[PDB]
């Protein structure tokens, strides 16, 4: 609507400062977007506002379209793909800063 | 929802012995790796307390005689040696999905020797009968098994009207029951008469725990 | 990590309530929050979950417009607010925090959902009769003819637990009443002072009440 989707990127590794978490990341983190839904810059105020409304795009729109094969995701997948979406629409406004 | 079917909704147990709570699922809550099952404890007055998350994990502080135990749709809560501190009611919770849905509940109580009871009786205070009312309080504390009953007498008559019991859940540290009665008749009810007497009757005696006093 | 709560409320059937529950010592938008009513069969009726992350909110549908709940990230805290109450709506509500599991949970909020009166307690000395058994002795508290729950009762301001019993509360007749008993050796009392602290939240009553001998 107005999004357009980035480039598949690398997967940042999380480390969560415990083994449970460190493993089921690892484990699990094949089923987390891979790409980020994105508006240019040009229509945000800074960075956070650019970032927040994509991780929560990226969320919302990969939580729909997974849903339709099957997908289950409980509040331990959502509260890590907030965490690693987050770093991914950092790097995904660092690329679009390279344009120049 | 998913339905969890839990059992049993209630159980005895000896200290130091084995308890076991088991929570079948209505359908499966775990993967090859994950499960998905909490276990909680609540105490009297107090939010559940979360023991157990992912079927196995402790949560930190949690003693090792718990432990969790399942996967797909047969999960196990498992207390050994069960300490006096045990008493409750247990609760398994899902994690697979809104809604988080909950067993039924488990109470857990403790066996222990037989306690006869300590009986105290008490007159109405000052403060009630300047306002008309009269009380007579009853304490029976510290009995096992949980089965009491308590008799009034007033100049020797069984009285039953006016009478109100409460009973508190098993003690935390001796595995007891205690329970309170209340007689109330009105200041001038109350003065008609002498003597006031609470019978407690209890496995341990084959004869009744009297306690009584005569208002003059 | 601490999850504080509001106290607890007397509503008339009908109108609204809009209860907070404060946390500290964590991260607040790393966690959902969840809404729970324990109710006087003790079972556990799910309200509903915000993330504080993003602002989103799953409800029991079957509740249908009964309850809202929002987040203020500046004080890091989530609200309940209930429209439209009845009687069956009495209940202890807690917040608890999750990840996949409710690991630390408000200390409840009893809400009572009645057209009675408030009444305050009167709060009366248990003194034993002037026998001198002398293993123990055993003294109490009478907490007599109050609206709503709940009461606090406690000994010496709460420095006196140990051989302490006290009873559930008993309504009669759109009134509660309560008792406390409280077992000490017999050489501390009555030579050391004994004194029963009863706080009635909905009537804004404190009393305190020492134990006197005879």
């Amino acid at each position: 609507g107005g999004y357009m989707l980035g480039s598949a990127m690398s997967r940042p590794m999380i480390h969560f400062g415990n083994d449970w978490e460190d493993r089921y990341y690892r484990e699990n983190m094949y089923r987390y977007p891979n790409q980020v839904y994105y508006r240019p810059v040009d229509q945000y105020s800074n960075q956070n506002n650019f970032v927040h409304d994509c991780v929560n795009i990226t969320i919302k729109q990969h939580t729909v379209t997974t849903t339709t094969k099957g997908e289950n995701f409980t509040e331990t997948d959502v509260k890590m793909m907030e965490r690693v979406v987050e770093q991914m629409c950092v790097t995904q406004y660092q690329k679009e800063s390279q344009a120049y | 929802d998913i339905v969890m079917t839990q059992s049993p909704a209630v159980l005895a147990t000896s200290n130091g012995e084995r308890a076991t709570i088991t929570c079948k699922a209505s359908m499966s809550v775990s993967t090859s790796t994950y499960s998905y099952m909490d276990w909680y404890q609540q105490k009297p007055g107090q939010p559940p307390k979360l023991l157990i998350k992912k079927a196995s994990n402790n949560e930190t502080g949690v003693p090792a005689r718990f432990s969790g135990s399942g996967t797909k749709k047969d999960f196990t809560l498992t207390i050994h040696p069960v300490q006096q501190e045990d008493v409750s009611t247990y609760y398994c919770q899902h994690s697979w999905q809104t809604p988080l849905t909950f067993g039924a509940g488990t109470v857990l109580e403790l066996k222990r020797a037989d306690a006869a009871p300590t009986v105290s009786i008490f007159p109405p205070s000052s403060e009630q009968l300047t306002s008309g009312g009269a009380s007579v309080v009853c304490f029976l504390n510290n009995f096992y098994p949980k089965d009491i009953n308590v008799k009034w007498k007033i100049d020797g008559s069984e009285r039953q009207n006016g009478v109100l019991n409460s009973e508190t859940d098993q003690d935390s540290k001796d595995s007891t029951y205690s329970m309170s009665s209340t007689l109330t008749l009105t200041k001038d009810e109350y003065e008609r008469h002498n003597s006031y007497t609470c019978e407690a009757t209890h496995k341990t005696s084959t004869s009744p725990i009297v306690k009584s006093f005569n208002r003059a | 990590v601490k999850l504080q709560e509001s106290g607890p409320q007397l509503v008339r059937p009908g109108s609204s309530v809009k209860i907070s529950c404060k946390a500290s010592g964590y991260s607040f938008t790393g966690y959902f929050m969840h809404w729970v009513r324990q109710t006087r069969v003790k079972s556990l009726e799910w309200i509903g979950r915000i993330n504080p992350y993003n602002g989103n909110t799953n409800y029991n549908k079957i509740f249908k417009k009964k309850a809202t709940l929002t987040v203020d990230k500046s004080s890091s805290t989530a609200y309940m607010q209930l429209n439209s109450l009845t009687s069956d709506d009495s209940a202890v509500y807690f917040c608890a925090r999750s990840q996949d599991a409710w690991d630390y949970w408000g200390q409840g909020v009893t809400i009572t959902v009645s057209s009675a009166k408030t009444t305050p307690p009167s709060v009366y000395p248990l003194a034993p009769s002037a026998a001198a058994a002398n293993s123990m002795v055993t003294l109490g508290c009478l907490v007599k003819g109050y609206f709503p729950e709940p009461v606090t009762v406690t000994w010496n301001s709460g420095s006196l637990s140990g051989g302490v019993h006290t009873f559930p509360a008993v309504l009669q007749s759109d009134l509660y009443t309560l008792s406390s008993s409280v077992t000490v050796p017999s050489s501390t009392w009555p030579s050391e002072t004994i004194t029963c602290n009863v706080a009635h939240p909905a009537s804004s009553t404190k009393v305190d009440k020492k134990i006197v001998p005879r």
